[PDB]
């Protein structure tokens, strides 16, 4: 990979019209992470509200004076917004050039700002920066982290790999004194495939074990399916260097990003002989509000 | 649709920091709020220096200058300071009736108990610290077993005379 | 957990609508203990 | 549809061997290349013969006769050298704005540290050499923690007069 | 229609804290706010350990780790501080334009002195403390006679590294 405008051809040979672009990792966050972009294009925080009450009963006769009371309570909560920005630039002889060629360099930077855009937005969603402290939903410290029962997934049976996968589900309805289901299931790819090619420890009718569609214990309990999905960076996210793998409700009760301006590009300064061109956007970090409706199983 | 703060709990709790337990008696008086932050809600106060005003600096009370009663939970409170009495503004002490107040003690309290204040900072506990520091407050008692740093209701009378022990 | 009906609200600020309600586990008794209302209430 | 060299990358790199970042000042200034190979890219140099020339040979700056400037990533370039300035051409010197460099120390550098030029070869790093062979570039700064051989952003002012380390 | 902190004043103030006087250059730095209360205006700012944060003490201050810039008056900063840079914010640090600062001497300065910077507080001055507690901030001047306590502008240019004072 060189940077020079130019290769040397010859008169017999066949250049061909297409070019290929290097590939790179999809991006995975729309319709996992809600987002919203309501919230004016400037504004500096995002605040709401909730409220319980508190009261106790007890044992009076013999009209006494003594009967207790209850009482009421409020409170507000708060996150930030804040702003970030890519752009590109070119010298006066690296476009009027590269226009010899029928290149268009100009025209070529801002679909890849864009992209790199989308690329910065991912890794804020997904992970955490350490300079703003935002943390991301596979790194997240408040959500409780709990290891498999002795399950490997390979040279497992498949009663272990059964036994595994609902304890995430149970879990979760234990940590919250039972009243929460999992909605969303997300696993190592790896660990998908294995799932997926796995017949069912059958010899009788070697059905695959994505039978788990239909005999989890959310989809068994209630008559809602349950999703699973396979994901890129949670091969080394566990305790000890060791795949983790999220059970949680996927509500936009439970999970929030503000977005409120998106990528745009503002006019071109031009600076002797040089064509400097800025391009801003501003977004806030993630919010996971109610963290033990989220849960983190290690090891598999 | 604030969920922060959310702890799942098994059942509702008792009370808050302040609050009274309904009763027919209680003396509750307005006094003026003398230091130049606020006053917390159940907290001792002691006699200010406007004839009507009190004090959240209860560090020289003594047999002879016993302490004025405990500040009840109002909830409309200027909103500026969270759960305070601002300077300024009616206090509402009590000193007849039965309030929830806080445990500061290793052991905890049990229902039957004798309540001592330390002078030091302004908290009750169940027997003296030892120094010269702690008085008794000797019409009281407490009407709730409670480990450290939770919340207690006692029966309160300031009419009698305090109990000073070194 | 301020306790004063009070809130301030800011001139650069979004607020959500709706207020959350702390959850409470369910009842459970109706329908698995026999309860009869029959008697005089005194 | 040249597949070669694909080593399926996490996501995008940072920087080329010597591409800047935009800021609104930046003294860029035009020299004639002096040396019978061209120089590379992010690369510093001395001051030449020409009255207007620059060589890529450092061996002999002193806090007498300091270094001039680093050159910048050009993309338009005779296409004979591959990442070049060839001789006899404009050289495109900067000295003031913030410009990715090659990290040539055993330990790595952090957000803040001194740095130092090896004049042997015209390497930066963190720390002097010390055999009298190393030079201070008084004015100038890192702005990325990098390992070694990888490349990081610093911060330079080259009117700052160099100091000499023994 | 609020007429509070009326003085009745004979023509207009010069300027504010940490505002900015027009010129051609300047070096505007985006940093974060790493302190936990927020930081001033018109002040010095010292090398966070985020590799892109800052912190408003700089008791520690050396030679080796010079102080990074200023910041500079924003007037749109969350309005929850009232005049400052909250917690995780951009600073907007500047290195190299004329600001308006605060005064800390007792005969006051006039049009060109050395700029001092006392380590202990942060506070700007005419001449040394004298004992090991003070920098000079080596290019930068004032623009200004002012008595104590008043706002004077300066010139300032923070690549120059600062000379330690005994």
């Amino acid at each position: 990979m060189q940077a020079n405008f130019g290769f040397v051809t010859s008169q017999t040979a066949y250049v061909e019209a297409g070019v290929y672009r290097m590939r790179y990792p999809e991006i995975r966050y729309p319709g996992l992470i809600p987002v919203d972009y309501s919230a004016p294009e400037w504004i500096k925080t995002v605040d709401y509200y909730s409220m319980d009450g508190v009261g106790k009963a007890e044992w009076i006769a013999d009209r006494a004076s003594d009967i207790p009371v209850v009482g009421l309570a409020m409170e507000k909560a708060t996150t930030t917004v804040h702003l970030a920005g890519i752009g590109y630039d070119y010298g006066l002889e690296e476009v009027n050039q590269a226009i010899m060629l029928g290149m268009n360099l100009p025209g070529e930077k801002a679909n890849l700002a864009r992209l790199v855009y989308e690329r910065m937005v991912d890794r804020v969603a997904f992970t955490g920066d350490a300079e703003k402290d935002f943390k991301g939903l596979f790194n997240n410290g408040a959500v409780t982290a709990v290891s498999a029962t002795t399950g490997n997934w390979a040279s497992a049976t498949a009663d272990q790999i059964l036994a595994d996968f609902n304890l995430g589900i149970t879990g979760l309805w234990s940590a919250t004194n039972e009243m929460v289901y999992a909605d969303t299931v997300l696993l190592p790819s790896a660990k998908h495939q294995i799932i997926a090619s796995k017949r069912l420890g059958n010899e009788a009718t070697e059905t695959v074990l994505q039978f788990l569609q239909r005999a989890n214990v959310y989809t068994a309990e209630t008559g809602r399916p349950l999703t699973i999905r396979g994901m890129r960076g949670l091969n080394t996210a566990g305790a000890g260097g060791v795949s983790r793998s999220v059970f949680y409700r996927n509500s936009p009760e439970v999970l929030k990003m503000h977005i409120p301006m998106r990528h745009r590009f503002l006019p071109v300064q031009v600076v002797g002989l040089t064509y400097k061109v800025p391009g801003i956007f501003r977004l806030g970090g993630l919010d996971i509000r109610l963290p033990k409706e989220v849960r983190y199983v290690d090891g598999y | 649709m604030a969920p922060y703060n959310e702890t799942y709990a098994s059942d509702y709790a008792f009370a808050y920091e302040g609050m009274v337990s309904d009763i027919a008696p209680a003396d509750i008086i307005s006094r003026t709020v003398e230091t130049s932050a606020g006053i917390g809600f159940g907290k001792i106060v002691a006699q200010g220096t406007s004839d009507r005003g009190c004090k959240a600096d209860v560090s020289a009370v003594s047999p002879t200058a016993p302490p004025l009663g405990i500040t009840v939970r109002s909830q409309a409170t200027e909103n500026l300071t969270l759960d305070k009495y601002p300077r300024y503004d009616g206090a509402a002490i009590m000193r007849k009736g039965v309030i929830w107040v806080l445990v500061t003690d290793a052991g905890g309290v049990v229902a039957g108990d004798p309540v001592w204040l330390k002078k030091s900072d302004g908290t009750f506990s169940n027997a003296d610290v030892g120094s010269s520091g702690g008085l008794r407050l000797a019409g009281c008692r407490w009407d709730t077993s409670a480990a450290n740093g939770a919340l207690a209701r006692m029966r309160v009378d300031f009419d009698v005379p305090p109990v000073a022990g070194a």
